[PDB]
């Protein structure tokens, strides 16, 4: 579907929005909606059950909301996405992804993510029940989770955004709890490693990448910004080619520069 | 150190979905989190080797096969996740083994008010939250400990709340009574009055015919009242409740609204009065003046009648002799 912009090489913070009253959460747009709507779901342990929607950045800053989406179940972690007017999220204390149709207010589907670890079992570095991360890119819908077969090691899956079914599963040899956050571009996993709040300079960059197509994986050093020392959620947009990062209360957009897309083989 | 079946990493011991009864002996000394979910773990499965050399502070034990409250747990454990089980009783000795517990998650069980032991939470003056959602409950336990800030008793079968049940729980921040058999007479006199540092009270989907009275105003920021047969609002219901930011009155048959019920509400910013038409005009002439309030900005998803639409002119729809 959406056209691949190339291989990500340079991440630069270009826009600085407001500061949240929550250290964690997620904020994103819909890359299938021609409207410039904004969806914001701040993390509140065992109390996250509402998704807020905003019409513009101006309304998003001033805290002027368009509408509120009360969800029929509690949400676990900052994984959520919004794709073709339906939000996808990790239903609390389950390995299920729930498709919820916004502006119809109905549960259209529920997908059981086979052998996935949930509820602060295989999360990101900060935990916060961020075990399963939904992802939207040029190839569509994704699920960045982890299995105990791998034992911590990230497991990525293609997920039909209309029928909610696993269209492939790729095992990665890189720990999830080590990962501060992860994302997808052209079906390629970019895994973010950042320092948090002993708290030494472990590193502030994407150190690992797994390619869905070809199943090959390599080590990297893409300089990722962590000025606020607590990366809460990173969500890529294929419509505007931007990262919709949440960081230690700071709601911010990160711009990208793309290099040539290459893939080598030898099985 | 770690067993053949169970595999660990830097304190976190992942013995989950493996499908076994007993907790493996291969439990390391430098333990942080004990994962024991989606297993066949029964009441005899838990051995004595789960204290004296266990550094654990969070133990997950959901989707298991254990009956009764777990016994032999590390003293300094703070999080006890016990969900989707057939736990019936919660005795003194069982709870006493873990004195420094912060979070007790008993969501989906069979713990009744009759089934809970009298004075079980006596030496439990360290509990920050207790979830008892969807259990065999009939009354708010009452033997509940102080320093509790989150008490969820949602989707149960609780019928009556007594005054000394919530008297003393004061330190409590959020009370969730959703999907229960609480009627107006089922809701005790001056029951919530005592709870000073209460930020949230949820009474959604119950059997109360009129919005509660003697509610804490002292610190209550939210009050969720929906899916109830509330028709009449008592004048003193929303009185002395200054700190209230959100009030939800949706899916409630309020035929009327008394003149200046929201007067004592000042912090009020979000209101939900939708899903109840045919109610407008007479006696509600004050709403026309009220909803058009002084600064700051206004946000309310109010109510408006179906058969009439504009009071301007004359109706004369009555034509019979
Ligand atoms: C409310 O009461 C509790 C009682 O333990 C106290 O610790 C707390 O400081 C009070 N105030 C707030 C804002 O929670
Ligand atoms: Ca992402």
């Amino acid at each position: 579907v959406f056209l691949c912009p190339g291989l990500l090489k340079g991440v630069y913070q270009s826009e600085h929005l407001f500061e949240s009253d929550h250290q964690s959460g997620a904020w994103c747009k819909d890359p299938l909606q021609a409207s410039d709507k904004i969806y914001y779901m701040p993390w509140t342990p065992y109390r996250t059950d509402t998704l807020t929607e905003y019409s513009s950045k101006d309304d998003f800053i001033a805290g002027r909301p368009t509408t509120t989406y009360k969800l029929p179940h509690r949400v676990d972690g900052t994984g959520f996405v919004v794709y073709d007017g339906a939000l996808f999220f990790n239903k609390e204390r389950t390995r299920n992804i729930v498709k919820f149709d916004l502006r119809t207010r109905i549960k259209s589907g529920e997908a059981i993510i086979a052998n996935a670890n949930y509820h602060d079992t295989s999360p990101y570095r900060w935990g916060g029940k961020s075990d399963i991360d939904l992802a939207v890119d040029e190839n569509g819908l994704w699920v960045i989770y982890a299995t105990e077969q791998n034992n911590g090691k990230i497991v990525i899956s293609q997920l039909n955004p209309y029928t909610l079914r696993i269209e492939g599963t790729w095992d990665t040899a890189y720990d999830k709890r080590s990962a501060s956050n992860a994302f997808m571009i052209c079906g390629i996993l970019y895994v973010v490693k950042s320092v948090y709040e002993d708290n030494e300079a472990t590193g502030n960059k994407i150190d690992y990448i797994y390619n869905t197509d070809q199943s090959k994986d390599s080590l990297v050093d893409v300089p990722f910004p962590n000025s606020y020392q607590y990366i809460a959620a990173v969500d890529y947009n294929p419509r505007d080619n931007l990262l919709y990062v949440w960081n230690n209360y700071h709601v911010v957009k990160y711009s990208l520069d793309f290099g040539p897309l290459d893939s080598r083989s030898g099985p | 150190s770690c067993p053949s079946v169970c595999r660990c990493d830097a304190g976190f011991i992942y013995c989950n979905d493996r499908s076994l009864t007993s907790i493996p002996v291969g439990i390391p000394e430098d333990a942080t989190t004990l994962y024991l979910q989606n297993n066949q773990i029964n009441n005899v499965g838990i051995p004595s080797d789960l204290k004296n050399l266990l550094k654990v502070q969070r133990i997950y034990l959901y989707h298991n096969s254990l009956d009764e409250f777990p016994t032999n747990l590390p003293k300094y454990v703070k999080e006890l996740h016990l969900q989707e089980n057939n736990i019936r009783t919660i005795t003194y000795d069982s709870l006493s083994k873990i004195p420094y517990l912060e979070e007790l998650h008993l969501d989906d069980n069979s713990v009744s008010a009759v089934s809970i032991e009298e004075g079980a939470f006596r030496d439990s003056n360290y509990l920050r939250l207790l979830f008892l959602s969807r259990n065999h409950l009939s009354t708010i336990p009452g033997g509940l400990p102080r320093t509790i800030e989150e008490l969820r008793l949602d989707d149960n079968r609780i019928s009556t709340i007594s005054s000394p049940s919530l008297h003393g729980l004061t330190s409590l921040k959020r009370l969730v009574l959703d999907g229960n058999l609480l009627n107006n007479h089922g809701l005790g006199d001056k029951v919530f009055f005592n709870l000073v540092n209460l930020t949230e009270l949820s009474l959604v989907r119950n059997s109360l015919t009129a919005a509660p009275v003697n509610l804490p105003g002292t610190s209550l920021r939210k009050l969720y009242l929906q899916d109830n047969h509330i028709n009449r609002v008592p004048p003193n219901a929303f009185s002395y409740l200054r700190q209230l930011y959100r009030l939800d009155m949706s899916n409630n048959n309020l035929s009327n609204l008394p003149q200046g019920i929201f007067d004592d509400l000042d912090n009020i910013t979000q209101l939900i009065l939708r899903n109840n038409p045919w109610y407008c005009g007479c006696k509600m002439k004050w709403v026309r003046d009220w909803l058009q309030s002084l600064p700051v900005k206004v946000n309310v998803r109010g109510l408006m009648c179906q058969a009439p639409e504009k009071v301007r002119g004359m109706a004369i729809k009555d034509l019979s002799a």
